[PDB]
């Protein structure tokens, strides 16, 4: 059985909190970055909470974090600060490929306890343009940003980032194409900050997709 | 297409 630890353990729980609201959400992290949904920043203008493995690191000014947003995706790369503590380097991505088996690696933290898990694996399909991919491995609010990783080759294909209103449809990000040049490649990095949304609602891969089941 | 919503936090 694929030991899916190495993915698991890079995985971060992030909670962005301002102007008197919260978005929380899971992130992948890599070297000093962090892979994580556009929709976090559905505001930008407080405080970010970043716990993993190593612990619990915060943010004080979210408007400075320098943020690589990807067109057209549910997907950006957080630069975390200087100081704040690498992850390694090893997870491997690519793009989701026509027959992909897939499952969900997950990572929960708790008071005095945490605890990881990769579901079954099933099948996918692209969505339209192929932003979004269908998938029905059983997800819960607040599980977005999760890893969707590949059974074949162990590699992650997207993150988990939305459901139609009764939850009988999941679609995840798909990681698009040179991305792995991206997170190795400072020249192809497009670091920018400040960004936010201004809306509770957005249209992204053909579909309109809403901060919150209405 | 059907409409979607965040599977994010509260």
């Amino acid at each position: 059985p694929r030991d899916y630890n190495p993915i698991s353990s890079t995985i971060c729980h992030l909670t962005n909190e301002s102007d008197g609201h919260t978005t929380s959400l899971y992130g992948i992290g890599f070297g000093p970055f962090i892979i994580t949904n556009k929709h976090l920043f559905r505001r930008n203008n407080g405080t970010l909470l970043v716990q993993s493995l190593h612990g619990v690191f915060k943010v004080k000014n979210t408007t400075t974090l320098q943020q690589h947003l990807i067109d057209g995706r549910d997907m950006i790369i957080i630069r975390m600060p200087k100081d704040f503590p690498p992850f390694p380097q090893k997870l491997k991505f690519r793009e989701p490929q026509r027959e992909e088996r897939i499952c969900l690696v997950t990572t929960n933290f708790q008071t005095k306890s945490m605890s990881s898990m990769v579901s079954d694996t099933s099948c996918t399909f692209p969505s339209s343009d192929g932003i979004f991919w269908k998938h029905w491995i059983q997800t819960k609010d607040g599980q977005a940003g999760s890893p969707l990783v590949s059974t074949r080759d162990g590699f992650i294909v997207g993150i988990h980032s939305a459901s139609n209103f009764t939850n009988t449809n999941n679609y995840f990000t798909s990681v698009p194409k040179n991305f792995m040049e991206l997170l190795t490649n400072q020249e192809a990095q497009q670091w920018v900050s400040g960004w936010r949304l201004n809306a509770d609602s957005v249209l992204w891969g053909g579909h309109k997709v809403f901060m919150s089941k209405p | 297409t059907e409409n979607l919503y965040f599977q994010s936090g509260t």
